[PDB]
């Protein structure tokens, strides 16, 4: 998925 | 499902302080968070768990090391030559997002109080004692570092009590109070104990409050 | 100032609220995700929703949908939506935003939820120091005031007609069990100072009405 802190 | 950090800590200006945060990895940048006393939130940094690859925010640049051991999988967080200012809960966290939803873990969360005072354990004094009512309580004061807890009768009476928020004194110590209002006919009659716990100094104390 | 938020918002159950996340101008709210968080006294930030756009958002895991994002172009401002308002959503709420390579936070906003509590008058109680701090060589006027709605107190110390600041600790009010408020200040002095002076005041000022309690050695 996405990374939550970048 | 949980991250899990490392107990408080109490430090002298000057040193250092390691706080760890435990998955029970990811394969998300884990991010520092700290929050001092009745402020918002401030971001440290991030690592990433599988290059271990850090990137600090410009603040801290010179005096923090974020590191982690995939082994065991916990994250570390060195801040060094600490000044009282760096007093906070220090938090990790990891996450992730989908288009949907995101799903964010926080941890507990690590008391780290940075001050030129030593650990010292409360001095409690008792507040001997209207709609047939009466306010008696205890004074907690003069210790360090914060974390106590206060109880009525070993926890038995909850009803009438509060327990204030602490005061950080010019001093460096730090001084709370606890009240309970009682019938003014159960005075003589039934006992009122404070229990008083200050773990940073392993110090118990249970005192009774009488009229005189 | 990246970001700027509200100190504090007050508002009744079942109605719907709006919080702002006020960006300087120059940094166009159009631009980016605003995060939001929320957090209860004692535990860590929990994740409510990012909002860029309607056809840009994300709501947290297990978040009620009444929570909800929003923007303004012209105020330059990210917008928090809650439409229940249940009393479990009294809590502080921050937003967040990857700025200049960096997660800047607002200041917060705390938002007080009313629980249909009618105007209370503040108790005062004003304690003298115990003997056995007497015996320790050390003096605490203890001025407890409680049972007071809404939670908003000023406190005033007075040594003999001389008012004082020098000494003085105060809480901010703080809810009780009940839901009223109560706040507590602390007046530290010698033994010595205790007993030179003849009476120590302690005014309280709650709605435009006040209460003074005196104590003598």
């Amino acid at each position: 998925f996405e990374d939550f802190w970048k | 499902v949980q991250l899990v950090q490392s107990g408080a800590e109490v430090k002298k200006p000057g040193s250092s302080v390691k706080v760890s945060c435990k998955a029970s990895l990811s394969s998300y940048a884990i991010s520092w968070v700290r929050q001092a006393p009745g402020q918002g939130p401030e971001w440290m940094g991030w690592i990433n768990p599988n290059s271990g690859g850090t990137n600090y925010a410009q603040k801290f640049q010179g005096r923090v090391t974020m590191t982690r051991d995939t082994s065991i999988s916990t994250a570390y967080m060195e801040l060094s030559r600490l000044r009282p200012d760096d007093t906070a809960v220090y938090y990790c966290a990891s996450g992730y997002c989908s288009s949907t939803s995101c799903y964010d873990y926080w941890g507990q969360g690590t008391l780290v109080t940075v001050s030129s005072a030593s650990t010292k354990g409360p001095s409690v004094f008792p507040l001997a004692p209207s709609g047939g009512t009466a306010a008696l309580g205890c004074l907690v004061k003069d210790y360090f570092p914060e974390p106590v807890t206060v109880s009525w009768n070993s926890g038995a009476l909850t009803s009438g009590v509060h327990t204030f928020p602490a005061v950080l004194q010019s001093s460096g110590l730090y001084s709370l109070s606890s009240v309970v209002t009682v019938p003014s006919s159960s005075l003589g009659t039934q006992t009122y104990i404070c229990n008083v716990n200050h773990k940073p100094s392993n110090t118990k104390v249970d005192k009774k409050v009488e009229p005189p | 100032a990246v970001l700027t938020q509200p100190s504090s918002l007050s508002a009744s159950p079942g109605a719907s609220v709006s919080l702002t996340c006020t960006l300087r101008s120059g940094i166009n709210v159009g631009a980016y995700r605003i995060y939001w968080y929320q957090q209860k006294p004692g535990s860590p930030p929990q994740f409510l929703l990012r909002y860029k756009s309607d056809s840009d958002k994300q709501q947290g895991s297990g978040v009620p949908s009444r929570f909800s994002g929003s923007r303004d172009a012209s105020a330059n401002a990210g917008i928090l939506l809650i439409s229940g308002l249940r009393s479990e959503d009294e809590a502080d709420y921050y937003c967040a935003i990857w700025h200049s390579s960096a997660w800047v936070f607002g200041g917060g906003t705390q938002l007080t939820v009313l629980g249909g509590q009618p105007k209370a008058a503040p108790s005062v109680t004003l304690f003298p120091p115990s003997s056995e701090e007497l015996q320790a060589n050390k003096a605490t006027l203890v001025c407890l005031i409680s049972d007071f709605y809404p939670g908003a107190v000023t406190v005033a110390w007075k040594a003999d007609s001389s008012p004082v600041k020098a000494g003085v600790e105060t809480t901010t009010p703080s809810k009780q069990s009940n839901n009223k408020y109560a706040a507590s200040s602390y007046l530290s002095l010698t033994p010595e100072q205790w007993k030179s002076h003849r009476s120590y005041s302690c005014q309280v000022t709650h709605e435009g009405s006040t209460v003074e309690k005196t104590v003598a050695p």
